[PDB]
């Protein structure tokens, strides 16, 4: 088959899709409740802001 | 430091293996489109992806590709001479050239020069040529069984192509022009006009040469005593092919000034047209509304935009000339004419003669969905036509579909009895190519091809002259009880041509390439 | 300069690599040689496809790189002119004498020996071929035989099938722009064009000069019986330049103006034509259609569009001369010819000029037909190969038998006299006749029969049976004595051969060393 | 056998290519069937289940797998519907030759014997379906509520299906004429208002503005429309505009009005009172000094018209385009009554033109709406109804859905595979077991066993009718004729004809060569 | 292994038995003039028979119930 | 009929190659002398065959070349056997 | 070359049972064309004779006997002929012994 990228089908499409969505879980689960711990926030630049608040995280 | 830089040099065994295998890969190439039950081919070009395109047609195939062994590009071309002239069994000559070289290896591997093998082929052609002599049948009267006749070659010939679904109302309006022809083999009597809208099924026919073109605004319907005058001048506007003339312009009096121009440049050319004592006339160009009201209150016919078939066609159903100049007169022949009628069909005005001098002349008109069924549909009755137009100068017929070439595998075989030792080697290898003309017919269809060709060659040796395939059914029968049936001079054409192409492979043995600029 | 990147060959081994430079050469063309000979493909530069297998058009398209192939190369000017039927003939005759010299150099012999003993059993052949010729035309003329002879080599193409009618128009050629007792055969004398359409039968002898224009107007007269033809450069009509004329008008008054000065340049040099006594003009550049309607009234056709070599071509043969204005119009200059006609051939449009002068003239064209191109150019050269026999039996009726007679015998004799011979030239007398037996060899090879057993046949043939030499059936008839088949070669086409064959091997045996310089 | 040469791997490779396309795009059918992700090459993300837009993004370059898109692509235009099933019947019908192929079948034998399963399949699907009445309003309203509720707008299938019905009751006469062109529908749609705001005009609405025509209402109109760019006059070759003094520059102004007003009192003559110009890129249609000419004149300015455009208004008035002005007559012209800018609150500013009078049938629906998704889901939903309207017109005939007719489609064909000869006994018999794939994928895609339902299927059909079924809604089998799900004939019919020409011309090349 | 069309010879027989004709026809392995091999004399026994469709399906039942070799 | 046309055609071959073999191990040409016999034996003149010592075709009624009936009888039978087993044979077990 | 051209067929799509049975037609009839042309002497036994030279001739071709090929073809008719009895060959008796040449072989 000559197409215009690549295929993928099945259930390895299943796995994959939810072991990238549980690991943006991991960036919201210490940080939920009042006693959330805070999480750098890397920036393209080079400055980090120390957020803890998990609107502003995701 | 013999060959280099570019040059290459084919030696004697080098040579021979690719003058075989180049002719038999053009050959493998459209075998499967032969008989009426071949295969199609897609055909599309590198790096653009609009021509994809699916055809069966051998012609079409061989035109196309692009050929860069020399030993097989002399094969292509041979095709090609056969397609212009004759327009059936470019697939047979391909394949049957093919079969003789296949053959010629196996001879060239038991030691065999191939200057052998040209003189026993020469042999071989003669007492294939002698076989449809024989088997030859014409029809001088029962016109009602050459009727028979022209259908039988009609079908065979729109067979392995889109018409061959509602091929039974074509073989009712190519034969009928034939028979309303009855005279020279010229096709430029018969015009063909395409049309939308419409079936295969729903063609129309005229008898008084039906013309596809649409003519001015406000035409005349009916006029008597029509004599035709045939011109090719500009009559629109100015600069007639003159590229690179300016005319300065200042105001709208300047445009006006090229209009006043325009009035008295083409009141001078109407003026030479109707000195003549004319009452049609017919040009190339278009021709404005000025002087058509001019040639409309003289009781003139003006026909506008007349291609290379317009001019080249009307100039002898009508008797008259081209006439491309008309600057004195009184110096060219016209034409004649009785009635022109205007006709509505497809939705678009269309031109009907009746009554004209040396009125053999017809028109089938062929309907369709687009364009390319109506291009496929044009080249579908061009080749249809050739081959009918050939049976009027020589009503000699022979059994086709496998039988005639049953019978040159069997009259090859009796030369083979009264011949020198080294020339009968090389008729066998002409008797077996010959066979396999059937096979590859029978390959096609799916049957069994080790029964029905094989079982030809016990039926033709005990006489029974008559009996061939038929892919009806898929059992051996009578082609004259069936009504199978091919002409004579296209089944001597693919004997001659495809054995004097076949002549020149064997008798190279060394190619030499120049340098490639 | 350059001494790095510079091919060297030097010592024994640069002397067998010229044996295979040439070796490579003569493999090629012993398939093609006889009648029976096979076809080549030619492959074109730009990408046309023609088969042949003559031996002229081998070496001249062969780009070989090798010098000593290039050598090959050189003889062909020369040949062509001298014998014109044995170009594959001298091509495997200096391959085999280089296939015995190789196994005489593994012996250690020096090739200045080899030449020199090459030249000596030249001359015992070449003096063997005028014991065994046979006169033809001795002490009077005759063309009944000279037609016979001309058919065979002709027929040796594709073009055998009218070789009769072709036969009889090149021996009227050479004996109208030749005589027989002057023994001076002008090739550039005789021309020959040709057109697509029509068969091989329609070939007609014009005595004079064609040229591919027709007449000014299709209302002029196709007949011209009157010897006065003008050939000029400027047509007689108002002059126009070699380019464009560009005429510029401004109003009607200067349009008024120029009509009327160009009307006596159309009423002028019309009637210039008539106070000489001319009645054909022959010029460079077309009529108008006022000087065409002039032309009509006064009974003096015109050519129009006649081109630059088409000019000359036509003076050279009426004896006229290169006119380049009115002004220079005498009546010594003008043309001369019998029947100027117009011929057309069916629907085409061509309508070549046929001037023809009805006399034995000094100049004669021949016009072929053919129903493909690649036959025209192919009867072309066939024709020019029937005309070098007759300019050879002109020199010397006396001829010899071919198609290997003239060979075996050739070699029966120089083997005899090589043990006369004291010396160590004595290996390369009998080099010299093993290297003959090969083209009678090479004929039976190409016919599809066995070589060795064809030979050695003809051998108690030419000595036990008879002293008379037999010919090798190469075109399958009936037995051998190929004299009574009537295939017969000339004496000056046989012995250039043989020395022209000698002269390659002693060019290619002296070389030694070959420095070719590269890139930098 | 020796098998040298193999024409045959060149088939196997046509027939795995295609097979790669169908099976790819299975599990998107039916109502609860699995959405498919895409991603262009820009990044950009798209969730969109319909199976027109993913083989339109798949973007093939296999000369086999492509003869599957165009078949797509002709469903859309032939039925309007059912548009995935024919490529999954095609896909199922190559994998079952997969089987004939290996056995040593000539492709050319399974190509005269498919058609004779297409002879006798269409034969099945005619006595088995439900004759209905084209002039009974009752029916046309009430199937295609059925078949909007599983599409994405249901909330709004009671409104947007009597507008439906009633469109094409003013162009085609019921239940007498066979032919309907959905071009002659025109769907315009504009922000503002709701789906509950629609009006059914019979004329024709434009899009645009009649600025800068300070008339916007005729009476008595004469439409024309020109091609030809009524602007300054423009050379595309070499010219000079001389300059002389300031007088000479108010000079060629007078001539730019002069000449824009013998092209405009042409116009005058043949009594054209609407001008209708094509929209142009290239160069100016409309200058500033022809929208003033047209003003005196009180002819109305009409530009900006799509080709697409063209083709509704010829239908509508008769009016045929003009290249140039020298061939402008009286004979192009249509006809109307009235002309006028009628700019609602939510159906913004277009052209109302009522008043026809003129051989030919055309209407047009008008759709209001807040959002821009919401409108575009309205034209959805309309082009999905009028495609079942026209799908009843062409077969007068009724089916039941969720795969009814095709379990029905592969008992009769076993039936008649016992009383053919031949080679033909067992080339519909692997017809009939690729018709299976249809309702076993839509049994894969609500959840139930792909095997057990199917074959439960098989024996409701032996004794009953096609009665039985694939309920998606309630999730197992069940009545379908009960359950209100009822699709036309000429989606099933003409996803017969169209994948079995595919199959046969598929099966029929032999070997791909690329030319030059 | 007659040396005919292992298909076309199938799937003709089979038409025969229902088509023109209710009792069952057998194939012409021995190339004999034509079908119905009561005529040809070609007789087997029921027991030979009922046992040949019985032990062959016994031999896949046993098969199919081994899913695991181990050694 | 069909199939056992060119079963039998291949029998032909193979009866033919005996005297080319012979005229081949001979030295003489295998393709004229064969090929020149087939011939020779189509039209009548069943007598004619090789001759070994002259090189050519000869009559055997004058030259006095026979072979017995029953040597003959026992090849044809033995090798046309011999080729019935190996043919019918598609598997080897070892 | 009964099994190198039938090796041909296989790959020409033939199966191989069909060619022994276009073999055993064709044994027959190969046996036919050898009844014809045996040729018998039911009388003239001085031809009949001569004919047994010619057996014993071509029996000793190709081996190392042709020096004195006709002497050993006059003693192997006498052998047989004087015997008149079965084709068992008990009866003549094979002495191997050395020097003589080939000519002087005595019966
Ligand atoms: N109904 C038929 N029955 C038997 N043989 C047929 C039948 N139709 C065609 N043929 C055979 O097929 C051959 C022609 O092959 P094919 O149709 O592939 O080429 P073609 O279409 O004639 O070539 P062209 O495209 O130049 O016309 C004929 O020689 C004829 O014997
Ligand atoms: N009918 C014939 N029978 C036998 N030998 C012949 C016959 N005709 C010509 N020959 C021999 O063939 C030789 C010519 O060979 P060939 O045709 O290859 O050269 P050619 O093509 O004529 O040369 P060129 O290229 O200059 O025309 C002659 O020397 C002649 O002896
Ligand atoms: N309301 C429904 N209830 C049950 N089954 C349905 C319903 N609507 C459609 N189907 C089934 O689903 C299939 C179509 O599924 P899907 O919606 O993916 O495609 P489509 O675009 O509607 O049609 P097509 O695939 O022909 O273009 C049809 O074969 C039909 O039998």
């Amino acid at each position: 088959l000559s197409v215009f990228g690549d295929r993928s089908t099945g259930e390895t499409i299943r796995s994959q899709n939810v072991m990238a969505a549980a690991s943006i879980a991991n960036i919201v689960k210490s940080s939920l409740g009042p006693v959330g711990l805070d999480k750098m926030l890397v920036d393209d630049i080079g400055d980090v802001t120390i957020t803890n608040d998990g609107a502003t995280i995701l | 430091n013999i060959f280099k830089a570019g040059a290459d040099e084919e030696r004697a065994e080098t040579a021979r293996l690719t003058s075989f295998i180049g002719a038999i890969a053009i050959g493998d190439l459209v075998k499967s489109t032969l008989g009426p039950k071949g295969m199609d081919k897609i055909l599309l070009s590198s790096g653009r992806d609009a021509s994809l395109m699916v055809t069966n047609d051998g012609a079409t195939i061989l035109k196309n590709i692009g050929v860069d062994n020399p030993a097989a590009k002399v094969l292509v071309d041979m095709s090609r001479v056969q397609d212009d002239e004759v327009g059936d069994g470019t697939t047979s000559v391909t394949v049957l050239a093919a079969e003789l070289l296949r053959e010629a290896e196996s001879l060239i591997a038991k030691k065999i020069h191939p200057q052998t093998i040209i003189a026993g082929w020469r042999e071989a052609t003669k007492a294939a040529r002698e076989a449809l002599l024989s088997s030859a049948v014409d029809h001088g009267s029962d016109e009602v069984k050459f009727r028979q006749d022209l259908m039988n070659i009609a079908g065979t010939t729109l067979s392995s192509k889109l018409l061959t679904h509602h091929k039974d109302h074509f073989t009712k309006l190519a034969v009928e022009a034939v028979l309303r022809l009855k005279g020279s083999g010229n096709l430029e009597a018969i015009h063909i006009i395409k049309k939308l809208g419409g079936s295969l099924a729903d063609s129309y026919l005229d008898e008084g040469f039906l013309l596809d073109k649409k003519i001015g605004v406000n035409q005349p319907k009916r006029i008597e005593n029509a004599k035709i005058l045939i011109a090719n001048t500009g009559m629109d506007t100015d600069k007639i092919k003159i590229f690179g003339s300016r005319v300065r312009v200042d105001s709208t009096a300047k445009v006006a000034e090229i209009e006043h121009a325009e009035k008295e440049k083409m009141k001078e050319k109407v003026e030479r047209i109707l000195k003549h004592g004319i009452n049609c006339f017919i040009n190339r160009q278009l021709i404005y509304n000025y002087p058509e009201q001019l040639f409309g209150a003289a009781g003139v016919m003006a026909i506008e935009h007349a291609d290379f078939a317009g001019v080249e066609r009307l100039a002898l159903v009508t008797g008259g000339e081209i006439a491309s100049t008309f600057d004195h007169p009184e110096l060219v022949k016209l034409g004649s004419c009785k009635l022109i009628e205007e006709v509505m069909i497809g939705e678009d005005k269309l031109i009907h003669f009746s009554g004209v001098a040396l009125g053999e002349a017809c028109t089938i008109v062929l309907r369709g969905a687009t364009q390319q069924i109506l291009d496929e549909a044009e080249r579908s009755l061009h080749d249809a036509l050739c081959v009918l137009a050939q049976t009027v100068k020589d009503s000699r017929t022979v059994y086709g579909g496998g039988c005639s070439e049953m019978l040159m595998a069997h009259a090859v075989t009796q030369l083979a009895n009264r011949t020198p030792g080294k020339e009968a080697v090389a008729m066998e290898s002409y008797a077996k190519a010959l066979r396999m003309l059937p096979t590859i017919i029978a390959d096609n269809a799916g049957y069994d091809s080790a029964d029905l060709v094989a079982q030809l060659r016990a039926a033709h040796s005990e006489g029974n002259t008559t009996a061939g395939l038929d892919m009806r059914e898929g059992t051996i029968g009578d082609m004259a009880i069936l009504g199978i049936t091919e002409s004579f001079q296209v089944k001597r054409q693919v004997l001659l041509s495809a054995a004097e192409a076949a002549e020149v492979i064997l008798r190279v043995d060394n190619i030499i390439k120049a340098a490639p600029r | 300069k350059d001494q790095d990147r510079k091919s060297r060959l030097m010592g024994l081994e640069a002397l067998k690599s010229h044996i295979m430079a040439a070796k490579a050469v003569a493999n090629t063309m012993r398939t093609s040689l006889g009648p029976n000979g096979l076809d080549k493909m030619m492959v074109d530069k730009d990408g046309d496809v023609t088969v042949t297998n003559d031996g002229a058009t081998i070496l001249s398209m062969m780009d070989v790189d090798h010098q000593i192939a290039k050598l090959m190369v050189e003889l062909s000017k020369s040949q062509d002119d001298e014998i014109g039927d044995g170009t594959t003939g001298v091509v495997v005759l200096a391959g085999a004498l280089l296939e015995e010299a190789e196994q005489l150099l593994d012996r250690g012999i020096h090739p200045i020996r080899i030449a020199d003993g090459y030249e000596q059993a030249a001359r015992v052949a070449i003096e063997h071929l005028d014991k065994i010729s046979d006169s033809v035309l001795v002490d009077i003329k005759d063309t009944e035989p000279l037609i016979q002879t001309a058919k065979t080599t002709l027929g040796s193409k594709v073009v055998n099938s009218c070789h009769r009618q072709m036969a009889e128009i090149a021996v009227n050629a050479v004996l109208t722009v030749a005589d027989m007792e002057r023994r001076d055969v002008d090739f550039e004398l005789i021309k020959v064009e040709g057109k697509v359409g029509g068969r091989l039968e329609d070939t007609k002898l014009i005595k004079g000069v064609i040229v591919d224009k027709d007449f000014s107007h299709p209302q002029m007269p196709k007949k011209v019986e009157d010897a006065k033809i003008a050939i000029l450069t400027c047509p007689f009509e108002p002059p126009k330049p070699k380019t464009k004329h560009k005429l510029d008008v401004t109003s009607v008054e200067d349009y008024k103006a120029l009509q009327k000065y160009e009307k006596e340049k159309f009423e002028e040099m019309i009637q210039q034509i008539k106070e000489t006594g001319a009645n054909l003009a022959i010029c460079q550049w077309g009529f108008d259609d006022e000087a065409n309607h002039l032309l009509l009234q006064n009974n003096l056709p015109a050519v129009r569009w006649v081109g630059g070599p088409e000019i000359e071509l036509i003076a050279i043969a009426t004896g006229g001369r290169i006119v380049p204005r009115f002004s220079e119009l005498t009546a010594e200059k003008l043309g001369f010819a019998g029947l100027v006609q117009e011929i057309s051939f069916g629907t085409t449009k061509d309508k070549m000029l046929v001037i023809e002068q009805c006399k034995n003239s000094r100049a004669v064209t021949i016009f072929i037909r053919g129903g493909n191109k690649m036959i025209i150019e192919e009867a072309k050269r066939s024709l020019h190969d029937a005309l070098c026999v007759i300019r050879n039996l002109i020199r010397d009726n006396r001829v010899v038998y071919g198609g290997g007679a003239a060979e075996i015998s050739c070699a029966l004799a120089v083997s005899q006299e090589a043990d006369k011979c004291p010396t160590l030239e004595q290996y390369a007398m009998r080099a010299f006749a093993d290297a003959l037996e090969v083209i009678p060899m090479a004929l039976s090879e190409n016919s599809g029969m066995n070589p060795i057993q064809t030979m050695t046949e003809v051998r108690a043939r030419q000595v036990k049976e008879m002293n008379p030499a037999l010919g090798i059936d190469c075109l399958h008839k009936g037995t051998n004595d190929m004299k009574q088949q009537h295939v017969i070669e000339t004496l000056i086409g046989k012995k250039q051969q043989i020395s022209l064959a000698t002269q390659m091997v002693r060019m290619i045996l002296k070389i030694d060393d070959i420095r070719k310089p590269g890139e930098s | 056998y020796q098998d040298r040469d193999k024409p045959a791997q060149i088939r196997f490779s046509n027939i795995s290519a295609a097979k790669a396309v169908a099976d790819a795009i299975r599990t998107s059918l039916g109502p609860k069937g699995m959405d498919k992700m895409i991603q262009d090459g820009k990044g950009d993300v798209t969730i969109t289940n319909d199976g027109a837009t993913i083989l339109k993004q798949m973007q093939v370059l296999h000369p086999a797998a492509r003869m599957l898109v165009e078949l797509s692509k002709a469903q859309d235009i032939e039925a309007g519907d059912g548009t995935t099933s024919v490529v999954i019947i095609a896909g199922s019908l190559l994998d079952s030759c997969t089987k004939l192929l290996q056995k040593g079948i000539h492709p050319t034998i399974i190509s005269e014997s498919f058609q004779k399963a297409l002879e006798k399949g269409i034969e099945i699907l005619t006595d088995m379906s439900r004759p209905v009445e084209l002039s009974d309003r009752e029916t046309l309203l009430n199937s295609a509520t059925t078949s909007l509720n599983s599409k994405v707008v249901s909330q709004y299938s009671s409104l947007l299906s009597p507008m439906s019905v009633n469109a094409v009751m003013k162009v085609i006469d019921p239940a007498t004429a066979t032919s309907v062109d959905l071009r002659d529908i025109k769907i315009v749609k504009k922000l503002g208002g709701t789906i509950d705001d629609c009006e059914l005009v019979e004329g024709l609405v434009l899009t645009q503005k009649v600025s800068n025509s300070g008339i916007t209402r005729v009476e008595k109109a004469k439409i024309g429309l020109i091609q030809f760019c009524l602007s300054a006059p423009k050379t595309d070759m070499d010219n000079q505009i001389v300059v002389s003094d300031y007088a000479q520059m108010d000079r060629v102004l007078r001539e730019e009005r002069a000449y824009i007003l013998n092209l405009v009192k042409q116009i005058k003559k043949t009594g054209c009172n609407v001008l209708l110009i094509q929209k142009s890129i290239l160069r100016d249609a409309l200058s500033d000094l022809a929208l003033h000419f047209l003003n005196k004149m009180k002819i109305m300015v009409i530009k900006d018209i799509e080709r697409e455009d063209i083709e509704f208004i010829c239908k509508t008035i008769g009016t045929k385009p003009v290249a140039h002005i020298d061939q402008f007559t009286a004979d192009m012209l249509g006809s109307a009554e009235l002309a006028e800018e009628v700019n609602l609150n939510g159906s913004g500013k277009l052209l109302k033109i009522t008043g026809c009078a003129s051989p030919g049938k055309t209407v047009t629906i008008v759709v209001r709406g807040s959002n821009k998704l919401v409108i575009e889901e309205a034209e959805r939903s309309i082009h999905d109804a009028l495609c079942v309207i026209r799908c009843l017109v062409k077969k007068r005939a009724l089916i039941a859905g969720g795969g009814a007719p095709e379990i029905e489609l592969a008992l009769r064909l076993t039936e008649y595979s016992r009383t053919l000869s031949g080679m033909e006994s067992y080339c519909v018999r692997a017809f009939a077991d690729a018709m299976e794939v249809i309702p076993s994928t839509l049994a894969e895609n609500a959840g139930l066993n792909p095997i057990s339902t199917v074959t439960e299927l098989r024996n409701r059909h032996a004794q009953g009718e096609k009665t039985a079924g694939i309920n998606v809604r309630k999730g197992g089998i069940s009545n379908i004729l009960e359950e209100l799900v009822v699709q036309p004939l000429l989606v099933s019919v003409s996803a017969l004809t169209l994948a079995t020409e595919t199959v046969r011309s598929i099966l029929k090349i032999d070997d791909v060569v690329n030319t030059r």
